C-alpha cells in the first residue's frame, strides 16, 4: 500500500480460527 | 476523472487488494460508520509498535487524510492512500 505495508503483518492474534 | 488513482489500485493484487479490508476490519470491529475515528485507530500504531494518544493519533490522520474529513474510511483507505503510490511515476 502507502509503504512495506505493515497491515498485512498487522494482525499480529487472532480469535475464532 | 480521477481515474490515475483509481487506475492504480487495480495495480493490487487479490492477495492485497482482499486482504486490504483484513487489518481494516481490526479497526471497525463495531463502527457502523465503516470508518476509522483515531480511536480505533491507535491500534494502528499498536501493530507497528507504538501507543500515542488519540489526539496524536488524529494527526496521523489529519496529514494523511486528503479530503480532510478527519476520518479515514475503507474507500479513503483504499483511494488516498493510493495518492501516496502515485507519486508522479
Ligand atoms: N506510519 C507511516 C509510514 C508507514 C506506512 C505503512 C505502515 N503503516 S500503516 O499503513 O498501517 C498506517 C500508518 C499511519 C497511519 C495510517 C492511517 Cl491514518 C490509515 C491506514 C494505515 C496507516
Ligand atoms: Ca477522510
Amino acid at each position: 500500500r502507502i509503504s512495506a505495508d505493515a497491515m498485512m503483518q498487522a494482525l499480529l492474534g487472532a480469535r475464532a480460527k | 476523472m480521477d481515474d490515475i488513482y483509481k487506475a492504480a489500485v487495480e495495480q493490487l493484487t487479490e492477495e492485497q487488494k482482499n486482504e486490504f479490508k483484513a487489518a481494516f476490519d481490526i479497526f471497525v470491529l463495531g463502527a457502523e460508520d465503516g470508518c476509522i475515528s483515531t480511536k480505533e485507530l491507535g491500534k494502528v500504531m499498536r501493530m507497528l509498535g507504538q501507543n500515542p494518544t488519540p489526539e496524536e493519533l488524529q494527526e496521523m490522520i489529519d496529514e494523511v487524510d486528503e479530503d480532510g474529513s478527519g476520518t479515514v474510511d475503507f474507500d479513503e483507505f483504499l483511494v488516498m492512500m493510493v495518492r501516496c503510490m502515485k507519486d508522479d511515476s
